[PDB]
C-alpha cells in the first residue's frame, strides 16, 4: 500500500545510498557488513541475480517492491522446508527431537543463537512434545 | 597479530592435514623430493655409478630430513588450533596418536643412522614412503572392498589354490624322473605358481608329453582363477568409490538443509505485523527504516538459501529420487484420503438434505 | 544336565555344521593347521631340508589324523540334534551321506597308510584340503556363474580356441623347417597355448619373420580372447553373489512379517472391552491387574515387532521401492475408482434433487 | 478416564514394585518372566527405549497411560501388515490360503498356539472361504 | 504313416536346426568327434606315436566324413518340412543357401583328399570346426559386441598402438648398438609387442640400463592398455546377453498376449443370454447342455490363458515395472481430470441450485 | 557456380572435419596409407629385405607428403566457409591454431628431409600418427576416465609401487650373494618389475629358495595389483562413453523440442477464424484459397513435429522416465491440491445452503 | 437361480460321467478331446488347480457353480487386456491398426478363425475407422 | 460445415492438380516449393503416412477433411509442449526468460521470423514478465 511504499522507499534510500535507484552490489555488501555480517563477493552476486530480474547487474524500485510483497506463500516453500527436515529426520517416522534441533540449528551452516531455537521451539511445540512434526510445522509457516 | 596468528595456525593445521588446494601440490612435491631420494638410493646401489649418486644422495638425504623434522614441527605446533588439543599440553596429547609415534621413530632412526647402513636407510625409506598416505584412505579403501566382496575373493582364492595344488602335485608326477626342472614337489609348486600367475619365468617347464598336456588343462583354469581376484577388486573398487561419493552428496545435503530451516525461521521470524519477535531482531541488532531492511536482508538470505537448499536435491541416483517421490506420493495418499473423508461426509449429509 | 547336554550337542552341531563367530575361527585354524602338514610335506620332499622336514611332519601328521577323527566322531554324535536324525540310528543315517562317506573313505586311507607312501599322502592332503569347504558354497557359486553366463564363456571359448588353433597351425607353416622349436604341430599347438594365455615360457617362438608377423597378428586376438573368460567370471561371481545378498535379505524380511502378524493378532485379540477373546488370553495364562499387564505387554510386543518390521522394509534395491510403491499405487487407484464411483452417485442424484 | 486411570496405577504398580513412579528395565523383565517368557536385557533396552519419551531409561506414568492409550488406529498399522502379508502372499493374487497360514504362524517368529490361528481364521474367515485376503482383514483389524 | 513321416521330417529339421534337448546332445557328440579326430591328427604329426595314431585316425575320419555325408543328406531331405521350402525344388533351393555350400565343398574336399595331403587334412580340420557354430551365434554377439563398444576399443587400439610404437623407438634407440637383440626395428617393435602384450618370451629384452629404464616407464601404461581390450569385451559380451535376455522376455510376454485376447474374446463371445454370437460357437462346433459346456471351456481357457499372461508380466527390470506402472498413472491422471470436470460441473450447478 | 562453390567448400570442410559417412571412409584410407609407409620403414631399418623395401618406401613417402600437403591447403582454403572464419584473413586466423601448427611444422620438417635421416622419419612417422586424431577424442576419453576415477587408480598405483618397492628390497635381501641376477637392488627391482606385470622375461629369477617363498607371497598381491588399474579402465572407459551417449540423446531431444514449438506456435498463429494472425502468414507469404493451403499445410508441420519429437522422448534410462514421470506427478500433486480446495469450497457451501 | 442350476446340473453331468460329483482331470479331458482339442496332462492340472479351491485335483459342485457364475466384470480382466493390447500396440498411441489384429490373432497362441476376428472388428469398430482403441475396447468387453 | 467443405474442396483442387481425389506426394512436394520450401522425398513419405488412412500413399477426400476439422484440442498437444519447454527450462523453476525464447526459436529446427517471435512473446506475456511460465503458455494454446 501507499505506507508500505513509503516504507519500501525509506529501505531503498537506505540501501541505495548513492540514490540512483539501483542497488549496487558494493552497496548492499557495505549495508551488509554495517549490519555485522560479511558476505563474499560471489555470494552478494548470487544474491541479487537471485532477485535481479532485468538482468542489469542492479535493481529497479519495481524489482524491490515485488521482492518485499513477496509473502512466503507465492514462495511456495512447503516442499522444500518439508525436505529439508526430512532430511535432518534420521527415522523416517514423521518427527525430530528437540535435542537433534537444539544441536544442528546452532552447529549448521548459519548458525542460530540461543533465543532464536527457543522461539522456535515455541512455535513448533505447540503440544509440547519435544518430538515435533516437521509436516505440521511447515504448514503452519506457511499460514 | 595474535587473531591472525590463530588465523594462520588453522591455515598450516588445515595444510598439513588434509588438503584441498594447493597444499595438495606441496604435498606432490614432499612425495617427489621423497621419491628422488629412492631413486639416488637405487642408483647409489649401482656400482659404476655408485660416485655422483651417493654424492647427490647425501645432500637430498639432509634435505628430506630437514623438511621431515620441520613438517613434525609444524604439525605438531598447529595441533593447538583444534578445540580437541590445545596449549603444550594439547599438542602432546595429539602427539600420543599412534600415526605421529610412526613418525616420530621414523625421524629418529633416520637422525641416529645418519649422525650395514644401507640396510636401515633403504628400509627407513620403505616406512616414509607408507608414511605419505597420511590418512589410510587408500588402505581403508582397499581393506572395505575385500570386505564386501569377501565371497567372491574367497571362493576365487579357494579354486584357485586347489588348481595350483593339483596341477603342480599332477606334473611333478609326470615330470618327476625325465625333467631335471621337477626334481622335487616344491619345485614342481613354483613352476605352478609361476605359471598360473602367468608370469612364466620359463627357468622351469613341463617337456614330457603327458605332463605338457596335464599341465595345458590345468593352467588353463588356473590362470583364469588367478586373474579372478584382480578383476573382483578392481569392480568392488568402483563400487566403493561411488557409495562413497553418495554419502558425500548426502552431507552435502544435509548441511544446506539446515542453512535453509535457519533462514526460513529467521524471516518467519522477522515479519513487521507479527509480533513476539524480537527475540529473532535481537540476534541482528548484535550483530549490528532498519526494521525493514532487517526483514529485506533476512527475506534475501532464506531465497538464497532456498534456491541452494533446492540445488542441493539433485537426483544423482535413481533411488535418491524414487525416495523423494515416494515420500511425496505417501503424502498424496493423505491428501486423497481426506477427500475421501470429506465425500464420505458430503454424502452422509446427502441423506438430511433430501 | 540332560538339557545341558541337548544344549551343548546343539551348540557344537552348529559350529561343526555352518557357523558364525568364533566356531568361524576354530575352521580357519584346521585348515590352517592342513595348510602347514601339506607345507611341511613340500619341504619334506626337498632333500637337503628333509629330515627336520620329516621330523616335524610325522608329529603334525598325528595331530591332523586325530583331529580329524575326533572331529568326524563329534559330528556323528551331535547328528542327533536335527530332528531329521535323531538316536544312534539316526546318526548312522546321517552318516550315509556322501560328503560323510567321502569323510570316512579319507579317515581310513589316512590311517592305513599311516599304521610309495609319498604319492597317496600327497592325494591324501589334496582330498582333505578339497573336503575343508563343508558346503560346495564355492563350487556352488562356480557353477552357478559359469551356468548362468554360459553363451559368454561358449562364445569365448570356442574364438579363443579357433584363434588357438589357426595360429598354432599358421606359424606351424610358417616355421615348420627353419625352427627347430616346431618340429611337430604338436610342439606349435603347445606353443600356441602357452602364448595366447600370455605365460610365455620362452622355449619355443617364432624365429621365422613371417612366422613372427604371423604370430604377432594372430595373439592379439589369440591373448584378448584367453583373458576373457576371467573377466566374465569376475563380473558373474559379483552378480551371483548380489542375488544371493538380495534373497537372504527378503528371508530376514519374511521372519519377521510372521512375528509382526502373530504379534498384531495377540494385541487385537488382548483388548479389554471385547469379548470372546479368552482364546487368547489362555496362551499368556499358560505361560503364567494381570489382565490389564497382559494386554500392555502384548501391545508392547505389537509396538516392537513393528518398528522390527518397517526397519526389516529397507529399499535395499530400486526393484523393492518399485514393487512396494506400485502395490500402495494400485491402493490408490482403488480408493480413486471409489471416489469416481462417489461423484457418479452424487452427480446421479444432482436430478433427484435439482 | 477415572476408572481406566486406576487401572493404570493398578498396573504401573502390579509393574513399578519399588512404586518409585518409575518402571526400570529389571523391573520389566521380571514381571515378563513372572508371565512366563525369557527376554534378552538388549531386547528390553530396545521396548522401554520405543515407549522411552523422556530420554531416561524408564517410563514415568505420563508415558505409561500414553502407551496404554494408543489405540492400534493411531499407530497406522494398516500399511505394515498389508505390506508382511503381501510379504507372505506368493501369488500376489491379494489373498491367501488357510494352510500358509496355519503352517508359518506357528512356525516362523513367535510362534503361535492352535487356538491363536483359529480365532484369527474365525474373525479372517467372515466369508468362509480360507483364502483370506489379508487387505480386508487389516481394515478389519483397523476397526 | 505318411503324417507320421511329416512329423518326423519336421522333428529331424528341428533338431539339425537350432534345437533345445538332446539334440543338443548329439550336436556335443558330434562336435566331440570331429575333436577326437583334430587330436589323433595331432598325435599323428607326432613321430614316436606316428603309427598308432594314423591307424586310428584313418578309421576317425572314415567316422567322421560318413557322418557329415549322411548329415547333410538328411537336412536336405528334411528342408522340405518349412513352408519356405517343399518338395525336391524346395530342397535345392534351401541347398542353395551359402551356408550348404560351404558344407558340400567341405564334403567334396574330403571325399576327393580321402579317395602335401597333411596340409589339407588340416585346413579342412579347421573349417569343420568353424562351420560347427552352424548359426553365427558367437560371430555375431562378438560383432554386434565390438559395434557396440567401438568408441572404448577404438580409444584402447589407438592408444596402446601409440604406446607400442613409442616404446619400441625409443628403446631401439637405447639399446641399438650394446644390445644384439635390437639390431633392426622390426626386432624392436617384435620385443615390443611380446612384452606390452605380456607375453614375455624372454628371447630380447633390454640390457642397458637407460634402455631398460625407458622400457619400464613405456611398459607400465603400455600393458595396461593391452589388456584393456579385453575387459571392454568381457563387459560387452555381459551387456548384449542382458539384452538378448530381454528381447527374449518380450517376446515370451508378446505370445501370451495373443492368448489372453483370443480366448477373452472368445469367452465374451460365448455368452449364452447375448445374441449373435454364433460366430464363435460354430468354431467349436466344427471342432466337434453343449452350450454351457462349450461356454464352461471357454471361460476356463480364458481363467487359464488371463494367470498365463500375468505371471508373462514379470518386471524382469525397473524399466518394465516402470513403463506398466507409468501406463497405469496416465490412465489415473486421466481419470482424475475426469473427476475434475464432474466436480467442475458440480460447481456450475451451484449456481443454479442456490 | 558461386553459390555452388560455396557449397562444395562447406561439403569440404565438413569432409576435412569431422565426417560422418564416405568422409570415414576416406579417413580410414589416408591412415592405412600412413601406415603401410611405417611398415615399409620398418622392413627398410630390415636389412636382407632393404632393397625393394626403401624402392617402395620413397614412392610411397612421396605420395604420403603429396597428400599432406594437398590436405593441409584444402582445410586452409576450406576455412572460410564457417562464420567463425571467412577470407584469406580468416584462414590465416584458423591457420592460427595450434593443430594447424603441428601440422605444418610436421610438413616442413619432412619437406626438409626429403628435398641420421632414419631417426628423424622415425620420429616423423610417429607424430603424424599421433596427427591422425584429429579431435583428441580419444585422449579426452582417457583422460576424462583417469580423472573420474582418480582415488581407485590411485590407490591401486599406491598399493602396486608398495608392493614392488618391498618385494624387490626383500628379494635383493635374499638373493644378493647367491644369485648374480641381483647384484644390485637396481637389478632387483627391475625384476620385481617385470614380474609384477607378469612379464616375466626370465633374464631374472629368484632361485634360493627363501628368495623363492618371499617373491611368491608378493608377487601373488603384485600382480593382482598392476592388473587392478586396467580392469578399473575398462570400466571407466564403459561408463564415459554411456555418459556421452546420454548427453548426445538429450541433445537430440533438445533440437526437436524446438521444432516442435515452432510449428505448434506457427499452427496456432494460423487459425482462420482469429485474426491479429498476419504476423504468422507474412512468412509464408514471403517464402512464396491459399490461406485454408497454408493453414493445412501449417497444421500438417505440427503434426509430423509432434510425432518426431514424442519418438525423441524415448526413455533412454530409467532415471530420464522418473524425471518425466515425476513431472507429470507434480501436475497431478497440482491438481488434486486444486480439487481439494474446490471441494473445500463446497464444504464451505454446505453451511450456506443447509 | 433355480432353472441356471437345473442347467448346471445337466453340464456337470455332462462332464463328470461317473456322476460322483468330483470332475476328474480325465473326464475333463475326454470332454475336450470330445469336442476336438487335445491338451496335455500337465495343462488339465493346471486348469483344474485354476478352478480347484479345495485342493482336491477335481471340482465340486459347489466350486463349479462359482466358476461358471464368475462374470467377468468380477475376474477384473481391464488391466490385464490393457497391458496385452499394449504390448500388441508398437506405437504407444492407444490404438491399433485393423491388418494387425487380422494378422497376430490369426497366428499367434490359440489362432483363431476367420469370422471370429470378423465379430471382433464388428463389436470393436464401433466407430467404423479399424484403428479401434484397445483400451475403450475392453471397457465395452467389461459391460 | 458446408462453406467449410467447400472451402475444403478449394484447398484439394489447389493441392490434387489432377483432380483425381488423391493427393499425390508429387503434388504435395510441388505446391510445398511454390510455397517456397523444398522438403525431402522421404520427409513427404513421413507426412504423407501420418495423415493417410487407407495405406494408400495418398489422401481421399475423408482424410483431408478430418485433417482439417481436426482442433488441437483433440490433438492433445498439452503434455508434448509442456515437456518440449521443459526440456529447455535449463532451471526447472516452470518459468524461462524471454531471449533464450528469442535465441533458440530463431536458430533451432524450423528458425522463424522476427515477427514470429514478436507476436509469441505477444501472446506469452499477457503478464508483461518476459519470464513466461510455459505451462500457462500452453494451457492458453489448448483454449
Ligand atoms: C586364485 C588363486 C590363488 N590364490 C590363493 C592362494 C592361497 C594360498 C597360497 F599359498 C597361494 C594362493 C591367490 C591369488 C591371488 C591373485 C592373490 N592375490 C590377491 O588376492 O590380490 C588381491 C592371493 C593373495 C591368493
Ligand atoms: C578362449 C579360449 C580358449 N579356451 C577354450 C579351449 C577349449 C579347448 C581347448 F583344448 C583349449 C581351449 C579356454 C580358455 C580358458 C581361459 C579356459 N579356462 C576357464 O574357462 O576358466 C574359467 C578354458 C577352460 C578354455
Amino acid at each position: 500500500t501507499e505506507e508500505q511504499i513509503a516504507e519500501f522507499k525509506e529501505a531503498f534510500s537506505l540501501f541505495d545510498k548513492d540514490g540512483d535507484g539501483t542497488i549496487t552490489t558494493k552497496e548492499l555488501g557495505t549495508v551488509m557488513r554495517s549490519l555485522g555480517q560479511n558476505p563474499t563477493e560471489a555470494e552478494l552476486q548470487d544474491m541479487i541475480n537471485e532477485v535481479d530480474a532485468d538482468g542489469n547487474g542492479t535493481i529497479d524500485f519495481p524489482e524491490f517492491l515485488t521482492m518485499m510483497a513477496r509473502k512466503m506463500k507465492d514462495t511456495d516453500s512447503e516442499e522444500e522446508i518439508r525436505e529439508a527436515f526430512r532430511v535432518f529426520d534420521k527415522d523416517g517416522n514423521g518427527y525430530i527431537s528437540a535435542a537433534e534441533l537444539r544441536h544442528v540449528m546452532t552447529n549448521l551452516g548459519e548458525k542460530l543463537t540461543d533465543e532464536e531455537v527457543d522461539e522456535m521451539i515455541r512455535e513448533a511445540d505447540i503440544d509440547g512434545d519435544g518430538q515435533v512434526n516437521y509436516e505440521e510445522f511447515v504448514q503452519m509457516m506457511t499460514a | 597479530r595474535n587473531a591472525f596468528y590463530r588465523k594462520l595456525q588453522n591455515f598450516l593445521y588445515n595444510v598439513l592435514e588434509r588438503p584441498r588446494g594447493w597444499a595438495f601440490i606441496y604435498h606432490a612435491y614432499v612425495f617427489l623430493l621423497v621419491f628422488s631420494c629412492l631413486v639416488l638410493s637405487v642408483f647409489s646401489t649401482i656400482k659404476e655409478y655408485e660416485k655422483s649418486s651417493e654424492g647427490a644422495l647425501y645432500i637430498l638425504e639432509i634435505v628430506t630430513i630437514v623438511v621431515f623434522g620441520v613438517e613434525y614441527f609444524v604439525r605438531i605446533w598447529a595441533a593447538g588450533c583444534c578445540c580437541r588439543y590445545r596449549g603444550w599440553r594439547g599438542r602432546l596429547k595429539f602427539a600420543r596418536k599412534p600415526f605421529c609415534v610412526i613418525d616420530i621413530m621414523v625421524l629418529i632412526a633416520s637422525i641416529a643412522v645418519l649422525a650395514s647402513a644401507l640396510r636401515s636407510l633403504r628400509f627407513l625409506q620403505i616406512l616414509r614412503m607408507i608414511r605419505m598416505d597420511r590418512r589410510g584412505g587408500t588402505w581403508k579403501l582397499l581393506g572395505s572392498v575385500v570386505y564386501a566382496h569377501s565371497k567372491e575373493l574367497v571362493t576365487a582364492w579357494y579354486i584357485g589354490f586347489l588348481c595350483l595344488i593339483l596341477a603342480s602335485f599332477l606334473v611333478y608326477l609326470a615330470e618327476k624322473g625325465e625333467n631335471d626342472h621337477f626334481d622335487t614337489y616344491a619345485d614342481a609348486l613354483w613352476w605352478g605358481l609361476i605359471t598360473l600367475t602367468t608370469i612364466g619365468y620359463g627357468d622351469k617347464y613341463p617337456q614330457t608329453w603327458n605332463g605338457r598336456l596335464l599341465a595345458a588343462t590345468f593352467t588353463l583354469i588356473g590362470v583364469s582363477f588367478f586373474a579372478l581376484p584382480a578383476g573382483i577388486l578392481g569392480s568392488g573398487f568402483a563400487l566403493k568409490v561411488q557409495e562413497q561419493h553418495r554419502q558425500k552428496h548426502f552431507e552435502k545435503r544435509r548441511n544446506p538443509a539446515a542453512g535453509l530451516i535457519q533462514s526460513a525461521w529467521r524471516f518467519y521470524a522477522t515479519n513487521l505485523s507479527r509480533t513476539d519477535l524480537h527475540s529473532t531482531w535481537q540476534y541482528y541488532e548484535r550483530t549490528v527504516g532498519l526494521k525493514v531492511s532487517i526483514r529485506a536482508v533476512c527475506v534475501m538470505r532464506f531465497l538464497v538459501s532456498k534456491r541452494k537448499f533446492k540445488e542441493s536435491l539433485r537426483p544423482y541416483d535413481v533411488m535418491d529420487v524414487i525416495e523423494q517421490y515416494s515420500a511425496g506420493h505417501l503424502d498424496m495418499l493423505s491428501r486423497i484420503k481426506s477427500l475421501q473423508s470429506r465425500v464420505d461426509q458430503i454424502v452422509g449429509r446427502g441423506p438430511a438434505i433430501t
